[PDB]
């Protein structure tokens, strides 16, 4: 918005408390907190992959979520099963992280050769394409837990992630223009 | 002849398991017995039948 060396600060702080806000997301068992079993019926945390025991007669065991549960699973359609399959995988969460680390190593890499001002470009892409990343994961998540809830923090760090991703990927777009508008000011000249 | 050629089996040893099938496949199944036995177990819980 203003200036470049306090551009580049607020791009790298925001872009690394994104990356940060998603590994705890991804990282943490704190997705969903919803009535169940952690091995009777019982309040649980549950997570991505492992969901552990809330206020029950053994608390804090963890069990692996039951993605293809046996004992007549009745089967489903090619959808579903694609669905469960992204789900159980969780790759657009991972994805998300994936392009995060990428745009993070790019705008770092920026200062090294600063001639080649793609780079930055190639940032803003990875910030945004993993925003739309975390968009899918959020959907794909939700309409597999629809198959009294409620969403822990790092469901909700998640979704300050890809708040905080995208903004930062307006940031490195706008530092893409401006350096160009540069190149065009000092053409006239 | 398609349930003589039927992969996997679709017959039933006796009829306390055959309702109990059909019930464990959410309608993926049907059981063929006596209309007498089919409307006694309609009528009881949980009204899955």
């Amino acid at each position: 918005l203003f200036d470049r060396g306090v551009q580049m600060l607020l791009t790298t702080v925001g872009a690394f408390a994104a990356f940060s806000l998603m590994t705890i997301a991804v990282g943490t068992d704190y997705w969903l907190y919803s009535r169940g079993v952690c091995k009777e019926e019982v309040m649980t945390h549950s997570g991505l992959w492992r969901t552990c025991c809330l206020e029950g007669n053994f608390k804090g065991l963890c069990k692996q979520i039951d993605h293809f549960p046996e004992d007549a699973d009745y089967e489903a359609d090619t959808a579903e099963y694609f669905l469960r399959a992204v789900r159980a995988s969780s790759i657009f969460p991972i994805l998300s992280v994936i392009l995060l680390f990428m745009g993070g190593l790019c705008i770092a890499a920026s200062e090294f050769y600063k001639t080649r001002h793609n780079i930055i470009l190639s940032a803003g892409i990875f910030f945004v394409s993993a925003g739309l990343s975390n968009i899918i994961g959020i959907i794909v998540y939700i309409s597999a837990n629809a198959g009294s809830y409620s969403y822990g923090w790092s469901f909700y760090f998640g979704a300050l992630s890809f708040i905080i991703a995208e903004m930062v990927g307006v940031l490195a777009v706008h530092m893409f223009i401006d350096r160009h508008k540069q190149l065009r000011a000092t053409a006239r000249a | 002849t398609y349930m003589r050629s039927a992969e996997p089996s679709v017959f039933v040893r006796t009829t306390a398991e055959g309702v109990a099938r059909v019930r464990k496949s959410k309608g993926k199944y049907a059981y063929l017995l006596e209309s007498t036995m089919n409307e006694y177990i309609e009528q009881r819980k949980p009204c899955d039948t």
